[PDB]
């Protein structure tokens, strides 16, 4: 089977955003009035910089961002050069919805606005490369519901 | 030289299929992040590619539950990669 | 019992990316397709499972183009499968 | 590592939808005045049939469907026992725009109100069995651009 090159060190980086703070957007945005800040969520940020700095990335975290600074964070890694690197990897620890993930201040960003950045004409120095994006988020407001199976 | 897709090479990783929520234990972290880098952390070791260890991650996360509301959350990945990922520790 | 997800053991084989074209070879069938099924033919016997054999159609169909417009076709697998997922021939 | 269990005889049903004649997307719909007849989808057809029956799945063919016909199909197999079978396939052969497909009429059937059949809840014979849905048709009008790669 074929598999990436993955051998250079650092493999590339590993931004993390990581949105604990939403006091703008309840102050700012109306239906989000009672969104509520996202407690533990330095446990996530602390779990994905352990594991891959074990993995050889080199992480970059970003703490409580608006829509505007995650944009800015990711033009600045669209513009980077990554001749050197195997691998790019985006983290986004976050409160969202429906295709969107919310800014500390309570604006959206269409996940696929996020991602588009990364495209190989939009980004050459990573094409044929492996764009890992892990999108920890609600995606709506909708209980998903349990079926019964047999244990395995 | 050789042509492949602008959007080839894409992983997309998502706590939760569209509509849904996903949940986060406050002591603990989420129950998407905290099952993925202990996958990661266990199979990288021996291996094992990413889809597999995100075929783990829907396992272990599907086995959990709200108690409050009898809630599930279902992971969902996504992916344009033409090659296997692994992330090597040597 | 046990409970999972109600959408759980999904796979959504796509032959292309959202917005874009796929194509057809009106001698032959269509670029996803029969990649699709030259694989499952090539890889199943071998045990491969359906992960690994989608990400050898995204390879086969990213190395294709459309002469015509210098156009390209990218599939994209999304699921929500807990378990790997093979077809055996006994 | 865990697998599905498929061992059954036949594993399941494999549907093909297979769209050919769009004559009524031509004639009923404005836009789609010039949408072509799909020539060549029988060889797709074939080869999904000879793949899957040799991987012992019970092959059900339909011919140039209308969005309703194919709704009419997916709820019959919704409906179906499917407690002796350890999987379900559903293929779609057919033109298509951003997160749909056309009957030969023209209409649009979104392709989760399609896979959305078949979820544990309703369709509680195939809870913890695999359902997976091939879509072979457009998803929009534009091109896939080209990027410069080294060979493999």
């Amino acid at each position: 089977d074929k598999v990436y090159q993955m051998k250079s060190k650092p493999r590339g980086y590993c931004l993390i955003i990581n949105n604990h703070n939403f006091a703008k957007a309840r102050e700012k945005v109306p239906k989000l009035h009672s969104i509520r800040d996202r407690n533990g969520t330095h446990l996530d940020a602390g779990a994905l910089t352990t594991t891959f700095e074990e993995l050889h990335f080199e992480i970059k975290p970003h703490d409580d961002c608006t829509v505007e600074q995650i944009y800015e964070i990711l033009k600045i890694y669209q513009l980077m050069d990554h001749s050197n690197m195997d691998c790019f990897i985006c983290c986004i620890l976050s409160h969202g919805d429906k295709g969107i993930i919310y800014g500390t201040d309570g604006q959206e960003a269409p996940i696929y606005e996020l991602t588009s950045q990364f495209t190989g004409l939009k980004c050459p120095s990573l094409a044929g490369k492996p764009k890992v994006f892990f999108i920890q988020a609600c995606q709506g407001d909708n209980y998903q519901k349990g079926i019964p199976v047999e244990t395995d | 030289t050789r042509y492949i897709p602008d959007e080839a090479d894409f992983l997309l990783g998502m706590a939760t299929v569209n509509n849904c929520v996903s949940y986060r234990n406050p002591a603990e972290g989420t129950w998407y992040i905290q099952s993925l880098c202990q996958s990661l952390r266990e199979r990288c070791p021996r291996g094992d590619d990413i889809l597999t260890i995100l075929t783990e991650v829907n396992y272990e996360v599907s086995n959990k539950d709200d108690k409050k509301n009898m809630g599930k959350q279902m992971p969902q990945p996504t992916f344009t990669l033409r090659k296997k990922l692994v992330f090597p520790s040597d």
